[PDB]
């Protein structure tokens, strides 16, 4: 980590349903104890239907997924629609052979209609998870016993969308580097959704 | 920083007779404190009569010993299958330690076999390749207990000239005890390599911590 | 076009085979690495190879140390007819049992000599190499070589390695009949230096006085080499050699 | 036939038709001639007449000195020899540097070769239509040297050489009137037999000739217009006497 | 033809002329077939003949329309390898000007670009025009439908409509007279499907003879995506009058 | 798949390793009168004490380049990479302008840098060589 | 006549759709001097018939060793003949260190044809000249191979290549039978390889200075008699 | 014209027509091999290959005239030898390169046009020649059975039955007969009977042969290539021998 | 059925129909344009012998230099373009030193030799694989007499194909028909050193247009003794006055 570098300290949450996947996120970039930026996207896009969120070094982190989407284009022109799991192996395999000089780690949610909905998780290192759920960032530290009692598996949408909100609220509240407000994109078969959340709702949970 | 080196812990003796060579080594592999193996040979023959040893850091020593192997395949290749003398293999292995000069194999090496006149002869290198025929060479741990234990029975000046190979490897066997009994790291097995006009023969005998 | 083609068609890469230079290393295509004129020398693939060398051979076992030479005097000087080159034979005994005497003087050629005094594998290597060069011009210019020549060859490749961690200082010692006797000097540092008596080791200031307290450029032979013996027991058996335009002599304790 | 079109076909009977040409090429050029010595080298050369309106001091000179002790005269393409000569001088003072010790007449003329041959190696590259004439002394050494290299990269050792047009009887002369049994045992004679060898093939006489003289220690004197006056006068006196008889 | 040189590289004759461009224009009139590019009012559709006379032939795989990107599709006249070469070869392209500048590829620039590359081929000596005439159709998200036509000399220009192969004279005559009929340099439909039968209308009354559904190929562009229509989607147009 | 560029450092050093300017006496040392550098620098010099961002820059376009053809094997196949390759080599090949540095147009075409500039482009930049024979010599291999 | 325009080099196709310098390789190998080859299900022999400048002059080595499991013998030109030896000894040699594995006969056939069919499509160089035969002993068993340079590898129990080597070939196809069942007793095979060798003489006689052999076996690493080591198979 | 002379010395010319000669050169190259089938059955595919019989020393196992390209991909070949087998390592090296990345046997379509881009990058410089060889390959993937046929010019299409060789006329007019006779379409072991009967009937030239037949069906062998084992081989040569005679 | 040109002799990459190459049989001629050299291998050493063809009486004498000194065991001599072989003789002389440097002993004859035909191998592919070197092939065949302890006393003769092969006796250059006759009847294998000096000098005097003398021949001998020796002008006139007598003996 280069000294005077802006860093991801973030709340990444992202968790497999019934219907597809759900991706959600906090909103704050801080540089120190200062708030750099109070309303932040942190729900980045590679493809129509796979979506990341990124950690460690910003600007590692953009240009890994400029050279994602770019990747995933070709191989759309070429062979159409790809895999969550051809794009968390491209994420793998640029985040593995830069690790000596880049810090980045990246969570990937995805649908489509062989696989039906994953998540993939790609720690600092350049190893690849597959899991039903994952969690990430510094704020995430603080969940891992909550999210762990509180996951089911093929759960509905709004079950999903509780779960997320009361794990990132948790998260929110007692990270330093986290706040605003909660982001999260839905994939299912249906198509994209978009949902926010202000922290006058997520506060009274 | 990483740290490309390590230390492997063994010990090794040369003697050079009238017409025989020996080398020979404890077979203790061990990290520090702990015991990697109870048998693990650091003496190997090399062909055309050539015995090598590589003490020290393990993995360097497994280097070069492949490294003169296949050289010696090639020599064989290219000159129409002509033995290789024990003083150009140590010119070969000079140039081998010397290529690694600013970043050098951390080994002692020592080789043995017989001369042009069929006499005994042992060469040792230095870790950057500085070489010597010499008639003994204890190195690595416990050479400071083993050459004493040598000179105090043999006058290198009954004399070595005379001297058997059955009471060189006697001798041998009697300072490895000694240096088994003295030292924490010499034990659990010795391993003796004996060069002679008929070719190369094999002893080993156990040591204390079985 | 196909040499392209076969560039991008896929073990190799981490093996580090796909270098022509790691194969020949590993004798996998021939023993071409014993047939380099100008030897390769494998240097630490990061940013401070001197800080790592010199941090790593000033740390256990006695026998993984670099060996060096011995610091004993060294003396020549050049008198009417040829050169007298002495040493002190008294070697250091260790963990080992020598078949021979060693020699602290290296003989590059019949007639060309050296003296090690610095790392013993650094001066046997590069004098062993400067004979290679030697042979090879003179079969090339069909005479012997200068020994302005062979001391300026000698110096120009330390040089091309100055401060990597080569440590060498030599006495490169001729007799030509177009120069007459010639004594250089070359160190490690690049110095190559000209002169008529030369003294280094523990103890050369007690051998330089005596010297140049009986020196004359019309000695004999024998008195040359009586004074060089004097000179070395009054230093600190003795080693003797006399430089001739037909080569060297060597006198075990004369 | 269809064998010179490239300097790396064989004909049939064994030839490289391009050697030959360039060969050809060197045989156009203006005379020069070297003759050794007992104790010197003597390198003369034939100049064109100078036209009226050219300034006749500036124009570089047929005899070139590539160290303090060796000389060079050339034949053929005025152009080529000055790349030539150039790298000589260049590889003179890197020898200097590199051994302490000044080049051999032979490594000159080896080194020469050496570049007349490397230039004949690719079929994107023309030879030098040039050959050349290298004299002087051995640094330290009192035997006069003199070598003649030639555009496929030979090189020979010579007691009297001419290059260039009309040599052929510039040489016959020279076969007929030196002996290395009895060399010239003075500069005032190898200078007299190298201006009588260039006056077979002069067409005015005095004007068209110029002399270098090379002798032991490094000693390289170019000879004045008068000097040559004088030579070519006493040549043609002792002729004219010679004829009244 | 060519005298000496001029048969083999791109050197110019004694008349100012470059014979291998002219010979690579005429192969591109090896397949016999011919296409046609129109604009609707937010649409772009480009229709191509079908010729399969081998029976043994699978006609789902016979095309000369491409998907370049998400929003250019390319005809090529021509032969398919050539034309495979450039299809890779602007997709390519496409994909990199994203990258590099952030927005998505115009259609004119990515004729441009391979306009450039032809002019490579026309000027180096060592390199070879390829024999195909590229048309490239969008609907640009500036300039609106957009048809765009490269040729091999590296020649690219934008058409209100267009039409290429063996017989073009006889489609661009018709295509000119209708535009003088209706004085507006497109078609006045607010569906693509009307502007796609009135292609197939041109199409017919040009060449004659009529067709069925299974010797023509349609693709038509959006504002937001290049789609090539099915044998079924064909049949339901030429049955739709 | 490569960002920043890796694998910059020498593991071999050797007098011989520059076999442009070798010495004719001694051809296993190099020719310091030639090489027109101030005369006293040693090969050893240039191992230590650079700036880290200096192997970076030098490497940087080279590194994306073969990204991108990494890319294109994955996504296309052998041919496209193949073809790209072959293209750029003939266009380098055929050029030969030793009064001139600056890159061809074809090749700016083929680099897709037609309308690009970085400070190579703005920044582009004796007794012995730089002459014309001597570019004839590095690039014939004679 | 119209050969004569399109056999340049080997870039370039007849009308008639030919590749005339590849024939013309093909056709070098009869200038070689005749080699037979034959294996059972235990072993595998050569037998070499060696030529020399004249009386003054010694004889050709026509049977070159890879590895202590392979070797082969030569028919054709003598540059190409070491390049691809040298090649295969170098494959040998890079299995065995990087693997320590013995490297198989059909994976160097595949190496040979890889290596061969590159110079018959690419300008600037020309294809080799040289057939070989190759014999080993592997995991698989005996093993012979056949390699035309063209780029071609054949695996047969018996062949012959070089000038007149089709008498030897058909005593070979004759007597496949009785040699391919030659199990255990290494003389047979060399006294069968003889016999059939002596099929392609023409005014010559076996002597110990022009007969070369060589065999590999399961227990009998490759070995090559020459001189009075064939003395006793005349 | 067959013969275009002044346009058919080089790879990458066109001829005043448009035409390429060296490409049309390779393609007469390949119709002098040897004859070559393939049918696309309801559910698979089946290859043939007319070997013409060798002496007895080949080894009959380790001499096989069907390339696997991979488990689900089967090619065969009629040209030149070395060509095919450089087309078929290629081939193996795409596939599976593809299986490596993305975790699933490489589908035909992506493979034929690999395959093709390779032949037709052949086709762009002086420096190379064409492959003087056609390929027919084919499998099963995920969308079901292809077969594909790829000619030296780099052009290649699906069919429902392809032919090369030198009985391409008669064994393509059986093909479309076939195909013309059963409209809805075929079986596995039917498409295995009629391979053999129109190897047979394409034969016309003193020399004995034997048959070799290759399937991948999904019912038949799971989706993989498999050879075809004595007993139906020697129905489907019965079937052939009775429709002969 | 016309006559027209055949031009598959003028690419050392291309070959005739019959599958030959024919830049190698030019060089071979160019080979036969040179100077006779004659070598003798019997069990007391090796002869070498060099016929001077000066084309002009200014040329000095001890300047045709056709025998070399490789090693001290090893000598060479020359016939074809001497440029070529000046190349030839450095690569030799490298690969000795470099044996030597590299293994601590004197490189064998037949080692040395070998490498010298792969270096004229670089005309096409390298040996080991390298790539091309040169634009045609040498123009030299060479005569490499050694003594190593292997093989006792050695005489090779190179060729600019890369195959060298072992000789008893052997000439090359322009007279080289005749006096190989000469050889293949005088040769035996109890030959002593001197009677092989004056066989070479008859066979050369035989095979020479001008009158043999020490001026334009030059004899050289290698043994294990004394090395490689080069006789001066006073040995060989010696031998050839002894030579003369021995013929008028008769």
């Amino acid at each position: 980590l280069k000294k005077g570098e802006v860093s991801l300290g973030t709340s990444i949450m992202a968790v497999t349903f019934k219907d597809g996947v759900i991706l959600g996120a906090d909103s704050r970039t801080t540089t120190g104890a200062y708030i750099a930026n109070r309303v932040t996207d942190k729900l980045t896009r590679v493809h129509d239907k796979i979506w990341c969120c990124r950690s460690g070094s910003a600007a590692d982190t953009q240009a890994i997924a400029d050279i994602v989407q770019y990747h995933l284009e070709l191989y759309t022109s070429q062979y159409g629609t790809p895999s969550t799991e051809t794009a968390a192996s491209v994420f793998k395999e640029l985040c593995y052979e830069n690790k000596d000089n880049l810090t980045a780690g990246i969570i990937v949610a995805g649908y489509d209609d062989k696989n039906k909905g994953e998540v993939y998780t790609i720690p600092l290192g350049g190893s690849v998870h597959k899991l039903p759920y994952a969690i990430a960032g510094s704020g995430s530290t603080f969940i891992y016993g909550y999210c762990d009692k509180n996951f089911r598996e093929n759960m509905s949408k709004e079950e999903t969308v509780d779960f997320i909100k009361h794990s990132l609220s948790q998260a929110i509240k007692w990270d330093g580097s986290s706040g605003g407000v909660i982001r999260m994109v839905v994939l299912t078969a249906a198509g994209v959704e978009r949902l926010i959340f202000y922290p006058d709702e997520y506060e009274q949970l | 920083q990483f740290n490309p080196y390590g230390d492997n812990g063994g010990t090794i003796l040369g003697i050079a007779g009238e017409d025989f060579a020996v080398l020979a080594g404890d077979t203790r592999n061990i990290t520090d404190y702990s015991i990697n193996s109870r048998y693990e040979p650091k003496v190997f023959d090399c062909g055309d009569n050539i015995v090598m040893s590589a003490n020290g850091f393990a993995a360097d020593g497994d280097a070069l010993v492949k490294r003169f192997k296949n050289s010696v395949k090639w020599y064989h290749f290219d000159h129409n299958d002509k033995k290789l003398s024990i003083n150009s293999a140590a010119r070969n292995i000079q140039h081998l330690l010397y290529g690694k000069r600013f970043f050098p194999y951390y080994v002692h090496t020592i080789i043995a076999g017989l001369d042009e006149d069929g006499k005994g002869a042992v060469y040792s290198f230095d870790p950057v390749g500085s070489y010597e025929r010499e008639q003994c060479r204890a190195g690595g741990a416990a050479a400071s207990l083993i050459m004493p234990f040598l000179d105090n029975q043999v006058n290198f000046k009954k004399p070595l000239k005379y001297l058997s190979v059955e009471e060189v490897i006697k001798l041998v066997r009697d300072s490895f005890t000694s240096a088994t009994e003295r030292h924490i790291q010499v034990g659990d097995g010795l391993e003796i390599l004996i060069v002679t006009k008929d070719g190369v023969r094999k002893e080993f005998y156990e040591l204390k911590r079985d | 076009m196909q040499a392209i083609a076969d560039s991008f068609s896929v073990l190799v890469k981490e093996l580090q085979y796909d270098n022509e230079q790691n194969l020949e290393s590993d004798f996998v295509t021939g023993a071409s690495q014993f047939q380099r004129l100008a030897p390769s020398l494998t240097v630490p693939p990061i940013a401070s190879p001197q800080q790592f060398l010199r941090a790593h051979t000033d740390d256990r076992n006695p026998d993984c140390k670099i060996k060096i030479a011995h610091g004993t005097t060294t003396l020549a000087f050049r008198f009417q007819g040829g050169i007298i080159v002495a040493v002190d034979s008294r070697a250091t005994a260790g963990n080992w049992v020598a078949s021979q005497t060693v020699k602290k003087v290296i003989e590059i050629n019949p007639f060309l000599l050296g003296t090690m005094a610095g790392g013993a594998a650094d001066c046997q290597f590069w004098e062993t190499w400067l004979g290679s060069q030697c042979r090879l011009h003179e079969l090339r210019e069909k005479e012997r070589i200068s020994v302005a020549a062979a001391s300026k060859i000698l110096s120009n490749l330390v040089y091309q390695y100055k401060g990597a961690g080569l440590s060498m200082g030599t006495m490169i010692c001729g007799y030509t009949r177009k120069e007459g006797p010639t004594i250089y000097y070359v160190d490690s540092d690049g110095t190559r230096l000209k002169g008529d008596i030369f003294c280094v080791g523990s103890g050369q200031t007690f051998a330089y006085g005596v010297l140049d307290s009986n020196y004359k450029w019309d000695l004999s032979v024998e008195d040359a080499l009586y004074l060089g013996k004097r000179s070395i027991l009054a230093a600190a058996s003795v080693n003797l050699y006399h430089v001739t335009e037909d080569g060297w002599i060597y006198h075990g304790n004369h | 036939s269809g064998y010179d079109r490239a300097l790396s076909i064989f004909s049939p009977d064994g030839h490289i038709f391009q050697v030959e040409y360039a060969l050809e090429a060197v045989k156009r050029g203006t005379c020069a001639v070297g003759v050794k010595g007992k104790n010197c080298v003597v390198l003369g050369c034939e100049r064109r007449s100078t036209l009226k309106l050219q300034d006749t001091r500036i124009t570089p000179s047929k005899v070139s000195k590539i160290d303090s002790h060796v000389v060079l005269s050339f034949s053929g393409l005025n152009a080529d020899s000055r790349i030539l000569i150039e790298k000589a001088r260049v590889e003179a003072q890197s020898h200097r540097l590199t051994l302490e010790d000044p080049v051999t007449v032979e490594y000159l003329t080896r080194y020469v070769a050496g570049v007349q041959q490397r230039y004949t190696q690719s079929g994107g590259v023309r030879p030098f239509g040039v050959s050349t004439l290298i004299a002087g002394f051995d640094p330290r050494d009192d035997e006069p040297k003199l070598y003649q290299t030639e555009p496929s990269g030979i090189y020979s050792s010579w007691s009297a050489q001419t290059i260039g047009r009309n040599s052929k009887t510039v040489r016959e002369f020279l076969e007929k009137n030196y002996d290395r049994k009895e060399p010239p045992a003075t500069v005032e004679e190898c200078v007299k037999l190298t201006v009588r060898s260039l006056l077979e093939v002069v067409q005015t006489g005095a004007k068209n000739i110029e002399i270098t003289v090379v002798k032991p220690d490094s000693d390289i004197v170019a000879l004045s217009s008068e000097e040559i006056n004088q030579y070519v006068t006493q040549i043609e006196q002792e002729k004219q006497e010679q004829q009244e008889q | 033809s060519a005298a000496g040189y001029d048969r083999h590289i791109t050197i110019f004759s004694p008349e100012g002329r470059l014979y291998q461009v002219e010979y690579a224009f005429k192969a591109t009139n090896q397949t016999n077939i011919n296409s046609l590019a129109v604009r609707g009012k937010d649409c772009t559709v480009v229709i191509s003949q079908k010729k399969v006379p081998d029976k043994l032939l699978d006609p789902t795989t016979v095309s000369y329309i491409f998907c370049i990107s998400r929003t250019i599709g390319m005809v090529v006249n021509g032969p398919i390898p050539d034309a495979r070469n450039a299809a890779l070869r602007a997709k390519a392209e496409a994909a990199e000007f994203r990258y590099k500048y952030g927005y998505d590829m115009p259609c004119d620039v990515l004729a441009k670009r391979m306009a450039n590359l032809s002019q490579i081929y026309t000027q180096r000596a060592y390199m070879r025009p390829l024999g195909v005439i590229l048309t490239f159709v969008s609907v640009d998200e500036e300039l609106g439908p957009s048809i765009y036509k490269t040729d091999p000399a590296g020649y690219y220009v934008g058409y209100k409509a267009t039409a290429t192969g063996p017989k073009q004279q006889e489609i661009t005559t018709n295509l000119e007279n209708h535009f003088k009929k209706s004085k507006i340099d497109h078609i006045n439909e607010e569906s693509w499907e009307k502007v796609v039968e009135f292609a197939i209308t041109h199409m017919i009354d040009a060449l004659g003879t009529e067709f069925s559904k299974n010797d023509l190929e349609v693709g038509v562009a959006t504002k937001d995506k290049f789609f090539t229509l099915s044998a079924e989607n064909i049949e339901e147009r030429l049955v739709a009058i | 798949m490569n960002i920043v560029p890796q694998d910059t450092f020498k593991s071999q050093v050797s007098t011989d390793q520059d076999k442009s300017v070798l010495s004719s006496a001694v051809p296993s040392l190099p020719d310091t009168l030639r090489q027109q550098e101030g005369g006293a620098v040693p090969l050893s010099t240039q191992l230590n004490d650079r700036h880290p961002l200096e192997s970076t820059l030098k490497n940087w376009e080279t590194t994306q380049r073969q990204r991108q053809m990494e890319q294109y094997r994955q996504i296309f196949g052998i041919a496209e990479p193949m073809k790209r390759t072959m293209e750029m080599e003939i266009v380098n090949r055929t050029d030969f302008n030793p009064l001139s540095t600056n890159g061809s147009i074809h090749r700016d075409i083929l680099l897709n840098k037609e309308c690009s500039i970085d400070w190579e482009d703005v920044y582009p930049g004796t007794m012995v060589g730089d002459d014309v024979h001597s570019k004839i010599e590095k690039q014939l291999g004679i | 006549m119209f050969r004569n325009n399109y056999d340049g080099d080997t870039v370039t196709f007849s009308p008639t759709g030919r590749l005339f310098q590849v024939e013309y390789a093909l056709e070098a190998i009869k200038q070689g001097s005749v080699t037979v080859g034959l294996r059972s299900n235990t072993h595998a022999v050569l037998v070499a018939l060696k030529r020399n400048a004249d009386e003054l002059s010694s004889y050709q080595k026509k049977i070159i060793k890879c590895d202590e499991h392979m070797g082969l013998s030569l028919a054709g030109l003598a540059p190409d003949a070491r390049v691809l030896s040298n090649y295969l000894r170098q494959q040998c040699n890079y299995s065995s260190l990087v693997f320590n594995r013995k490297l198989a006969v059909e994976r160097a056939g595949h190496l040979l044809c890889d290596k061969a069919q590159k110079n018959t499509q690419s300008y600037g160089g020309r294809p080799y000249g040289v057939g070989l035969l190759i014999i080993g002993y592997d995991k698989s068993g005996a093993h012979l191979l056949e390699f035309q340079p063209s780029g071609n590898v054949t695996e047969l129990y018996g062949t012959a290549i070089g000038a007149r080597s089709q008498g030897a070939k058909t005593y070979l196809e004759r007597t496949l039978d009785t040699f391919i069942k030659i199990d255990g007793n290494p003389d047979e095979l060399i006294k069968a390889g003889v016999e059939a060798i002596s099929q392609s003489l023409r005014d010559e006689s076996l002597t110990v200075d022009n007969l070369s052999i060589a065999i590999v076996g399961k227990d009998t690493p490759f070995t090559i008699y020459d001189g009075e080591a064939v003395a006793k198979y005349i | 014209t067959s013969i275009g002379t002044g346009y058919d010395l080089s790879n990458s010319v066109f001829s005043p027509d448009g035409r390429n000669f060296q490409v049309e050169y390779a393609v007469k190259a390949v119709e002098n091999g040897t004859t070559s089938i393939g049918i696309k059955c309801n559910d698979g595919v089946v290859f043939a290959v007319e070997k013409l019989i060798t002496s007895k020393l080949l080894v009959p196992q380790k001499n096989v005239k069907i390339q696997v390209v991979d488990r689900h991909i089967g090619c065969v070949y009629s040209g030149l030898i070395p060509d095919g087998r450089h087309l078929v390592n290629r081939g193996r090296e795409e596939a599976a390169s593809f299986k490596k990345l993305y975790k699933t046997p490489i589908p035909i379509p992506a493979f034929a046009d690999r395959l093709g881009q390779y032949v037709q990058a052949h086709t762009l410089y002086n420096s190379v020649r064409p492959f003087g060889v056609s390929t027919i390959f084919g499998g099963v993937d995920k969308n079901g059975a292809h077969l594909y046929m790829l000619e030296p010019s780099g052009s290649y299409w699906g069919y429902k039955g392809a032919a090369t060789g030198k009985g391409r006329q008669s064994a393509k007019a059986e093909l479309e007969k076939l195909v013309d006779h059963h409209p809805e379409g075929l079986s596995a072991r039917e498409a295995v009977k009629q391979a053999a009967k129109i190897i047979y009937l394409a034969h016309e030239d003193e020399k004995d042969f034997e048959l070799e037949i290759s399937w991948c069906s999904l019912s038949e062998t799971n989706g993989l290539h498999k050879f075809v084992k004595g007993d139906l081989l020697q129905e489907a040569i019965d079937f052939a021998q009775k429709e002969i005679n | 059925m016309f006559l027209t040109r055949s031009e598959y002799d003028r690419g050392v990459s291309t070959f005739s129909p019959e599958g030959r190459l024919f830049q190698v049989e030019y060089s071979l001629e160019a080979i036969k344009l040179g100077s006779t050299a004659i070598g003798i291998a019997t069990k007391e050493g090796v002869v070498l012998g060099v016929e001077k063809r000066a084309t002009s009486p200014l040329l000095e004498s001890d300047s045709i230099e056709k025998i070399v000194e490789i090693d001290r065991h090893i000598g060479c001599a020359m016939s074809g373009l001497t440029a070529d072989a000046r190349s030839m003789i450095e690569h030799a002389r490298t690969a000795a030193v470099t044996h030597n440097l590299y293994y601590d002993e004197d490189i064998n004859v037949e080692s040395l030799t070998q490498s010298v035909c792969d270096l004229a191998l670089r005309f096409g592919e390298g040996a080991s694989g390298e790539e091309r070197l040169m634009s045609r092939p040498f123009g030299v065949a060479l005569l490499i007499a050694g003594h190593d302890a292997d093989d006792g006393y050695q005489l090779f003769h190179a060729e600019p194909s890369g195959t060298f092969y072992r000789y008893n006796a052997k000439a090359i250059g322009s007279g080289s028909e005749g006096a190989q006759a000469e050889l293949l009847n005088e040769w035996h294998s109890s030959l002593t050193l001197k009677e092989a000096e004056l066989l070479v000098l008859k066979i050369l005097k035989q095979v020479m247009e001008e009158k043999l003398d020490e001026n334009n021949a030059q004899l050289s001998c290698i043994t294990k003794q004394d090395g490689f020796k080069i006789y001066d002008n006073e040995k060989t006139a010696e031998l050839i006055k002894e030579l003369k007598e021995k013929e008028a003996a008769e």
